[PDB]
């Protein structure tokens, strides 16, 4: 799925959102590598 | 608008 240290999540909305947990951010943007 | 912060705790 999702490269290492990142987790798909979903906010208070229902949209998907992408955890960063290497650098500690988040973003909309689904990761490529 | 921005998606949800990180969670700080978790760190």
């Amino acid at each position: 799925g999702l490269p290492s240290g990142w987790e798909e999540r979903k906010d208070a909305k229902g949209r998907t959102y992408y955890v960063n947990h290497n650098n500690r951010t988040t973003t909309w943007t689904r990761p490529i590598m | 608008g921005p998606p949800p912060e990180y969670p700080f705790k978790g760190m």
